[PDB]
Parts: structure tokens; sequence; C-alpha cells
């Protein structure tokens, strides 16, 4: 049996595996625990048998702000900055980056929102992509944090978005916004929907892909899945495996959380 | 006109800043006489009204939540009275537990919103705003906000405000003063000069509307009317730590430091009352005239008529 969390639920119906991220007041922010959570959802759907599809849906205006850096700049039990940041850092990405690399059902995602950070990084390494709107979009905030790419996004930003956009858009701290995503195919369908209401959008996806697997095979898909990840499945790993031990130098180095006290930092000089 | 609440990144920053501090628990008082005076509440109460200390109020507050983590009035007034004290972080953290158990009290919500505008948690103070709106004006606020890339979060809700207070046949205030807070947050501080003193016309008998109407010219540079502001809240209210405070700081701010160091022996001597907060400010204004005799002089556990002389009262 698997534990509960009072962020991130889930059910099954039929072939599809349904997460379900509740934590809308906090624009669906993840702690380490939630990623590790997220991974164990994952292993959770690969082996039941009887799904063929797994769906990350979300709640609110925002698909995930990313990470939670709430009571980081805090000042207040390791022997060392590097142990710190191995344990709270290093295995969590790469844990949850691998547990979505190597995942054998379809993933799918629905962005009621916007996604930030690691949660965009996860965004982009699903297999279809719904929208609910043109108002939704990527980004990956690192150069304005001193940190660099995470959840290998260094072979799967090229991989869906380019080159030259990829560079303009890491390098300066720009988001995907949705045009980009439109000209690269990135988004399956856009429902148009008003951004109020994710609820009706998560129902309207459910039942239009519903209606679509209406006779197929479905080994079929899970064998087809098989034979097309085969293509960067070795280029993700190594990714992986790089980009946790490059980012630890930037979080041991001392600058993000430096960054991170300034911001935060803003009481303002005469009061009321 | 709006994209999203964030503004197409460029807005992650500044969301950040409300998140990274945390939450800070409440730091009560080790000698508090009041630890189990059943009249506790009453005594805070009848010491709130009837123009005591702040700091021996904010004492009988701390035995009632220490008696009784349930009596939201009494976080309410303790969170009040802290604030007026000039303890930002025990007021907002009085007024957070408050809010807690009580989700829709009105005076909470305001008084929470301004204390995050104090720190610079712009955003919170917003959603504060909003709440505070439709949980005070359901309806109406309910089909403003079904209306639905250029406005950020700021002007979006300037927007919604104007728009509620004119679908309204009053100009009931307490609905100025916000406008006054998100024009505040934007740094356009002669539309809240404007909407303060507009409020004041209708209630000129205010304390706390002449304090901000202080910090509002003070921060646009007109220290005159500043200092005229807060002789006028304290005027009204001689308990007000958080004017002498802001009296103090313009009064450095424009070269008056004998004063200003008056200012500060008297707040932290408001404040040590039973039987604190930033010194630093004390240093600077020793330092400003340099002289020695009272600038090695900094301790948290000295006396303040020690400091005879020009420091002297």
């Amino acid at each position: 049996e698997i534990r509960q969390n009072e962020k991130i639920s889930y059910r099954i119906e039929g072939p599809f595996f349904i997460i379900h991220l509740m934590n809308p007041d906090n624009l669906n922010a993840l702690e380490g625990e939630d990623y590790i959570y997220l991974g164990e959802l994952l292993e959770l759907a690969d082996r039941n048998r009887d799904v063929y599809f797994t769906i990350i849906q979300s709640s609110g205006r925002f698909f995930s702000s990313g990470a939670d850096f709430k009571g980081i700049a805090k000042a207040q039990k390791y022997p060392s900055e590097t142990s710190k940041w191995v344990s709270n850092f290093v295995a969590r990405n790469v844990y949850v980056t691998d547990a979505f690399i190597k995942h054998s059902k379809v993933l799918i995602c629905c962005l009621n929102g916007p996604a930030i950070g690691l949660s965009a990084a996860l965004v982009a390494l699903c297999d279809i992509v719904y929208s609910i709107n043109d108002k939704v979009y990527l980004l990956y905030p690192f150069a304005n944090l001193g940190l660099i790419t995470e959840g290998g996004t260094t072979v799967s930003l090229p991989l869906k978005f380019g080159t030259n956009t990829t560079y303009e858009c890491l390098m300066f701290n720009k988001p995907f916004k949705y045009d980009i995503m439109c000209e690269n195919g990135f988004i399956s369908k856009n429902f148009n929907m008003p951004s109020s209401n994710a609820e009706a959008f998560n129902a309207k996806v459910l039942e239009e892909l519903r209606e679509k697997v209406k006779g197929l095979y479905l080994p079929s898909c899970l064998g087809m899945k098989k034979l097309l990840k085969s293509n960067h499945i070795d280029a993700f790993n190594k990714a992986n495996s790089v980009e946790v031990n490059e980012s630890l130098k930037y979080w041991v180095d001392g600058e993000p959380l430096k960054r991170f006290r300034q911001l935060g930092s803003k009481q303002r000089k005469h009061r009321l | 006109l709006v994209n999203d609440d964030l503004n197409l990144g460029e807005d992650y920053l500044k969301y950040l800043g409300g998140r990274v501090n945390g939450n800070i628990e409440y730091a009560f008082q080790s000698n508090n006489e009041y630890f189990n005076n059943p009249n506790a509440y009453k005594i805070g109460c009848l010491l709130m009204e009837n123009g005591a200390k702040l700091s021996e109020a904010a004492l009988a507050f701390e035995a009632a939540v220490k008696e009784k983590p349930d009596h939201v009035d009494a976080w309410l007034r303790l969170g009040l009275v802290q604030t007026q004290n000039e303890k930002e972080l025990n007021g907002i953290s009085a007024l957070e537990e408050c809010l807690k158990l009580d989700p829709k009290n009105l005076e909470a919500m305001k008084t929470l919103a301004i204390s995050y505008i104090n720190e610079g948690y712009d955003m919170s103070a917003f959603t504060m705003l909003d709440k505070w709106a439709e949980t005070k004006y359901p309806e109406i606020w309910s089909r403003i906000k079904q209306q639905d890339t250029h406005i950020d979060m700021n002007a979006h809700i300037t927007k919604q405000f104007l728009q509620l207070a004119n679908n309204l046949s009053t100009i009931d205030p307490e609905i100025q003063l916000c406008l006054g807070l998100l024009f505040y947050t934007k740094d356009d501080f002669d539309k809240t000069i404007d909407c303060f003193e507009s409020a004041l016309r209708v209630n000129p008998n205010d304390e706390l509307m002449w304090n901000r109407l202080g910090a509002s010219l003070a921060n646009s540079n007109r220290s005159e009317e500043a200092i005229q502001a807060y002789h006028r809240a304290l005027q009204l209210k001689p308990s007000f730590v958080r004017a002498r405070y802001n009296l103090a700081v313009s009064s450095m701010n424009i070269g008056c430091f004998k004063e200003a160091a008056g200012y500060l022996l008297s707040v932290l001597s408001m404040h040590e009352v039973n039987t604190d907060t930033v010194i630093e400010t004390l240093k600077r204004v020793f330092i400003a005239m340099n002289r020695d005799d009272l600038l090695q002089e900094v301790k948290p556990g000295m006396d303040l008529k020690r400091f005879k002389g020009e420091f002297s009262f």
C-alpha cells in the first residue's frame, strides 16, 4: 500500500491512471517529498497490467509553481554543505527525473495554467500535452537563481523546441510562451476554456480521451512507445547523471541561497 | 489585459520574496504577571480602551491567548496592539493565528494586508485584499470577477477595487483605504495622498489614518508634512509607538538628531515597561553626530535615562 498525501491524489478509471495535484492555494508548489511521491505514483502506474495511460492533472490557475522554496532563507544535521545538498537535492532530482524518463505507459499532461521550474521540466518529459487555453507557458528561471538545467531539460528542451530557441530562452531567462509551443507542435490540442474552471477542463480531457481509445489494440500503443523511446533514452540518462552533479557545485558555492535571502529582504523604510 | 498572476514570468521573483522567509511562530514573553488572571482578556480590553500603555495591553492579551488558544478576538487584539507597538513579526503572527481560526474575519484581513505591505510581501497583501473584498461584498465582487498579457497583479486588483467602489451608492471608507494601499505599492504616492486625505475628511478623528498619511508623505520626500502628521497621530494617541518611530526616522532624515535620539530612547522606553526591537537606528543617529560617549554605550541591557544630555528626553 502507498501512503496518503494531502497534496497529490490518484485514481484508476479503466485503462487510465489519473494523478491529481490538489493544492491550488499554494499554486501547487511541491517539496522534495512530493516529488518523491510522484516518483512512487509513477512506479505504481508502471506495474499495473490494466493501466495503459498515465494522466497528470492539476487544479487552480497554475499547473505547478515549481519547487517549494518556503522557509529557505530562514536561518535557524549534516557534517558539511556538500552532504546537506547531496541528500536534499541530488537524490530527489535524480530519482524523480529517472522515474519519468523510464516510464512505460503513455504519459499525458493536462496543462491548466503555467508551469515553472522542475515541474515544467517534468511537463516536457510527458508524451502528449493538452492545454486549457493559450495563456499557458513554461518558465525555467535558472540564470536568475544562480543554478543550471534540471530535470533533463538539457536534452528535452532542444529536442522539443529547437537549439536557438532554447539558448535565447535559457541564457536570458525568458518563458516558452504559447506560440512557441504551437510552432513546434508541443501542444496536441488547445481546449480553449475559461481559465477559472480546471475541473471542467480535466473532465473534458478525460471524456475525449475515452472516446479516442475506442476500437484500438492497446498493447499496440504500449509496444510502439517501447520502440519510440529507444531513440533518446541514452541521452536522457547521461544528462540526468551529469546535471544533478553539476548543479551541486552551484548550491555549495553559495549563490542561490544568497540570492534567495536578498529576494525576501525588501522591508520598507516607513511604516503603514 | 491580464495573463495570470506572476505576469508571464518576471514576477516569479517577487513571488518568491513572500515565501523564502517562511512563517515565524509567535514569541511569547517570560514575565507576564497575567499568566493566570481569569480577567486577563478583560484587563487587556480595558487597557486598549483607556489609553494605557500598549506593552501592558500586549501582555494581557499574551495571557488571554495562553489561557484558551481559540479566543479569536484575543488573537485579533494581540495583533492589533503588537503592530501599533512596532513589533511587526509578533503582530503578523497573531493576526495569522486569528485568521486561521476565523477565516472570515475582516479587520484581521485588513491589518494583515497592511503589515504584509510593510514587510514587502506585496503579492500576499494583494491576495489578502482580494479575499477581504470577496468576503465583504461577495455578490458584487463575484460578478465583478467574472468579466475576465499586458497587466500585472497590482493593476488588475486596482481596477477591480475601482470598479467595486463605483458599484455602490456611498463612499463608505475602508475601500478608499485599500485603494490607497494599492497605489502605495505601485509607488504613485499622490493618488495615495488624495485617497488618505479624503478618507480623513470623512472621519478626521483617527490615528492610524494620520500615521498612514505620514508614511505616504515621508515616502514622497515631504518630510515636513510627515512630521506634522506624525505629531497629529501622537496628539490623538500618546501610546502609539509606530508613529514615534516614523517621526524619529524622518527627523534623522532631516538633520534633526537630538530629537531623534530622544524619540528612539522614548520608543525603547515604551517597549521596556514590563516589571526589544531594532536598536541599530539609535547607533546610526549617534554616529551621525558622532558622540562616542553615547555611541560606544550600545546595550539591550542598559539604562535609558543614563543617556542624559542631548539624548535625554
